[PDB]
RNA sequence: CCCGCAGAAGAAGCACCGGCUAACUCCGUGCCAGCAGCCGCGGUAAUACGGAGGGUGCAAGCGUUAAUCGGAAUUACUGGGCGUAAAGCGCACGCAGGCGGUUUGUUAAGUCAGAUGUGAAAUCCCCGGGCUCAACCUGGGAACUGCAUCUGAUACUGGCAA
RNA sequence: UAGCUAGUAGGUGGGGUAACGGCUCACCUAGGCGACGAUCCCUAGCUGGUCUGAGAGGAUGACCAGCCACACUGGAACUGA
């Protein structure tokens, strides 16, 4: 159900950082980015109308890591909830388990908290979840299991976030580890340079 | 148009036949599978298509396609019959399911091998 | 209060019972044309109160036959 | 022959608008003048004469904003062959509500938005827009 | 004969029984009259997991209605004075 | 800050003394995204050109759509030439929903929502007049109200 | 369901890459082998055949076949046309049927408003809750666009009378 | 598939059914249905629902539920509310 493959050759398919291999590293240094997805990657292709919805649809599972079938119940979600598609879409790939966490800069990567969440250390509300797709409600608090506390993982994934944008639908204190999730993120709270638009007209066709 | 007609003659919907008329509503069926020859293609192509006639457990008597390079089907050896046309030979309406009772894959494919009933590879 | 329908009288030869078409207005499902649709009933009655072609009253009762589970009220507007 | 006399008001307006004339003349009838003057207040048209003592002409008379029409498109609806009737819930919205619909309710003559307000529907008469 | 009885609903190892006025010749989960509640026996200490309507039940008894076991002691266990 | 588009080219003949002699025809639309549109059509003996010539007469055909903070006024039909194309206001649509040569000009009018549909001929040249048609005849609430009315309250209810 | 042991150890394949439709080269064969849903490829320089590499899509599933709907506004009630693309009967009379100028009174038959009964439960939708999340279950509401009865409205159609 | 029907349509009287009723017999009347499709042929369990469709519609009736019919085939009756 995971991707499990060379997760920086996607940001060279979809031309920019997709913060996969975030890490310690801050700059990546070592992509070769926007000059080979593959053996003929020099070549420009023609990128019809809907290349750059494939194109936008595949940025925003790879960045989450959402398999087709899962992102596509996303979608008819979003759809039945009132007001904005793109919003609700984004606010409920926003409101996952393993996304908050990452958001929480406990995970340096969103793979490194995917695996951190499966492995029962994300202890949510004192009720253990080792979901991924836990859609969190608002005014709820997340916090590390003693388990799997300060074992040199998170430590260094924490000290990663304070070069971050700081989001501010949630607080992080991580002196005691325990993060709150505030409020449904916004669409100006978000990286702000993704295209919803093209998200939506895919699925109708 | 002219609704008052309409009253006394609806619109009649278009009815429509299927292209494989063995059997409405069943993928696959198989035959006793006689009479392994050839046909040669109609005119904008050129070639020796391995077809098949096909003698189905239904009673029907059609003709049919065996995909794939080579074969090892003679008069006998009931093979699983699909549906799916040509478009090169004027008759054959199904396709030989390789990989089946009787028929096996065609040998060195590599690429897709689900088609014509190929293994994976053992190393 | 009986619910009482109205019609006109087909036929009369009918020993002590009577035919009465009922004119029903009705829309089309689809089209939505309102086609006028006829309703005929079998009509008890007295032996002849009522000619051929002429408005009646029509009751819903006990059967009384194979037919004619309906019965007469009364003749108004009669034939001419 | 001369079965629907409201198209024939209609047929005459949309007409009177594509031949830029100034006013039209046509005979009267108690529901002729009712749609008049539903077209009257509401801005379609700026008066209406009804003069005639046997033979009533409704003289209605066209107005122009620009040398476009005003009277845009002018359809009807609840034609003889086939009559039409909608509830309080069902009155529709002709050109999203900025363009009335003329509707023959249990009141009186009156438009879409003025029916809905009287909680009642009836016969949708035209689409004047 | 008229019987107050559960009908048994819910997933698998999930039961979910919902008090219902139906005949004793119908199915357990078949044709019914009418339903009175329901009873949770996996529930939790949220806000409920047991509610009737009372005042229909003791209507039916008036016409005959036959109290089964389990719902006989949920009229007991629901406290009709506390 | 005009948001050029083409949409399609197509190669068309002559058919001459010599032989078959070949051209190049575009199809291209302009328009700044706030309710002007305009479409060029140009035609010349190279891919490049013909593109450049559809440039130029898009921007001298420019027309002006009053829309609804980023939406149409209300629905209407864009018959032109055998293309049926309709159009609903589709209140919040989130994503434009149109077909071929239907998008294009749409999304450079500055739209993010309303559903389209496209009857009769699908033909790419004709379908681009029928958007521009369907656009110009419309009237918005405040213009309504100077034309009939003489009000802009009682006229939206 | 919870705790302890050990170690990344026990766990990724399927289709496609000429256009429609997301993805390219090379090698081998040469209208042969073969592909193909359609347009069509293969004639010794094949992005269409077979293989290799690379990529694309989906994922414990992936393709093919079979069936329904959509696209198909190619049965058009919403929502098509009949001069030349398929479509005015050769023409006329005329029954049933369909529609019908204008004024007044009456009826409420059609139409509309309200109320009542009913439209089983389950299912759809909305607001919530419970299973670690989801699937799943469940509470309430809405809905069930329908039918029957009663009380009114009298503008439009119909009946009656002038 | 343009005519079908002779207990067939109705009436009087008798019998019969938990109950009206040609339900069943005697007599009389010559009636009854049908172009808003009777009779005949082919096919089919019906519905709440399911899928698709923006909607209208279209196809469909597996699973859950309500009703119906069947219990090797044909026919018949007893017991029993």
């Amino acid at each position: 159900a995971r991707y499990l493959g060379p997760k920086l050759k996607l940001s060279r398919r979809e031309g920019t950082d997709l913060f996969l291999k975030s890490g310690v590293r801050a700059i990546d240094t070592k992509c070769k980015i926007e000059q080979a997805p593959g053996q003929h990657g020099a070549r420009k292709p023609r990128l019809s109308d809907y290349g750059v919805q494939l194109r936008e649809k595949q940025k925003v599972r790879r960045i989450y890591g959402v398999l087709e079938r899962q992102f596509r119940n996303y979608y008819k979600e979003a759809a039945r909830l009132k007001g904005n598609t793109g919003e609700n879409l984004l606010a409920l790939l926003e409101g996952r388990l393993d996304n908050v966490v990452y958001r929480m800069g406990f995970g340096a990567t969103r793979a490194e908290a995917r695996q951190l969440v499966s492995h029962k250390a994300i202890m949510v509300n004192g009720r253990v979840v080792n979901i991924a797709s836990y859609q969190v409600s608002p005014n709820d608090v997340v916090s590390i299991r003693e388990k799997a506390k300060k074992q040199s993982r998170v430590k260094a994934a924490l000290e990663l976030a304070e070069q971050r944008e700081k989001p501010t639908w949630l607080e992080v204190d991580a002196g005691k580890m325990e993060g709150t999730f505030k409020r449904k993120p916004e669409r100006s709270d978000l990286s702000a340079d993704i295209n919803e638009h093209l998200i939506v007209e895919l699925y109708s066709k | 148009a002219t609704v008052n007609q309409l009253v006394r003659k609806p619109r009649a919907r278009k009815v429509a036949k299927s292209n494989v008329p063995a059997l409405e509503a069943c993928p696959q069926k198989r035959g006793v599978c006689t009479r392994v020859y050839t046909t040669t293609p109609k005119k904008p192509n050129s070639a020796l298509r391995k077809v098949c006639r096909v003698r189905l457990t239904n009673g029907f008597e059609v003709t049919s396609y065996i995909g794939g390079e080579g074969h090892n089907l003679q008069e006998h050896s009931v093979i699983l019959i699909r549906g799916g046309r040509v478009k090169d030979l004027p008759g054959v309406r199904y396709h030989t399911v390789r990989g089946a009772l009787d028929c096996s894959g065609v040998k060195d494919r590599k690429q897709a091998r689900s088609k014509y009933g190929v293994k994976r590879p053992k190393a | 209060k009986i619910r009482t329908l109205q019609g006109r009288v087909v036929s009369d030869k009918m020993e002590k019972s009577i035919v009465v078409a009922i004119e029903r207005f009705v829309k089309h499902p689809i089209y939505g044309k309102f086609i006028k649709r006829t309703t005929k009933l079998h009509v008890h009655d007295e032996n002849n109160e009522c000619g051929i072609g002429d408005v009646v009253e029509i009751r819903e009762c006990r059967p009384l036959s194979k037919t004619k589970s309906w019965t007469l009220v009364r003749v108004v507007e009669k034939a001419v | 022959s001369m079965q629907d006399p409201i198209a024939d008001m209609l047929t005459r307006i949309r007409n009177g608008q594509a031949a830029n004339k100034a006013a039209v003349t046509m005979p009267s009838s108690k529901l002729k003048v009712a749609i008049a003057n539903v077209l009257k207040e509401e801005g379609f048209i700026e008066d209406f004469k009804v003069e005639g003592d046997t033979k009533p002409e409704l003289e209605l008379t066209l107005k122009y904003f620009q040398g476009k029409a005003v009277v845009e498109s002018i359809q009807r609806v609840s034609r003889p062959g086939l009559r039409i009737y909608k509830r309080k819930d069902e009155l529709p919205k002709v050109m999203a509500g900025l363009g009335i619909a003329v509707v023959s309710t249990s009141k009186g003559v009156m438009t879409d938005r003025a029916a809905r307000q009287a909680g009642l529907g009836g016969e949708i008469i035209c689409y004047v827009a | 004969m008229v019987t107050i009885r559960l009908a048994r609903h819910g997933a698998k190892k999930r039961p979910f029984y919902q008090v219902v006025v139906a005949d004793s010749r119908n199915a357990r989960n078949g044709r019914f009259i009418e339903r009175v509640g329901f009873f949770n026996p996996i529930a939790s200490e949220k806000e409920e997991g047991t509610r009737l309507d009372l005042d229909r039940i003791a209507h039916w008894v008036g016409q005959g209605a036959t109290i089964s076991d389990r719902v006989a002691a949920l009229i007991k266990e629901v406290n009709k004075a506390a | 800050e005009l948001q050029e588009k083409l949409i399609a080219v197509n190669r068309v003949s002559k058919t001459v003394k010599g032989g078959r002699i070949f051209s190049f025809t575009a199809l291209t639309v302009v328009g700044d995204g706030n309710g002007r549109v305009g479409f060029g059509y140009g035609k010349a003996r190279e891919v490049p050109a013909a593109i450049q010539k559809a440039m130029e007469k898009a921007r001298r055909n420019m027309i002006n759509v009053a829309l609804n903070n980023g939406t149409l006024q209300h629905p209407v039909k864009g018959v032109h030439t055998g293309s049926r194309v309709f159009m609903q206001p589709a209140s919040e649509g989130t994503g434009i929903i149109a077909g071929g040569a239907m998008r294009a000009v749409l999304e450079v009018a500055g739209v993010h929502n309303v559903l389209a549909k496209a009857y009769g001929s699908t033909n790419p040249i004709n379908v681009v007049r029928a958007t521009i048609d369907g656009l110009e005849n419309m009237n918005s609430p405040e213009m309504v109200a100077a034309k009939r009315g003489k009000s802009v309250e009682e006229i939206l209810g």
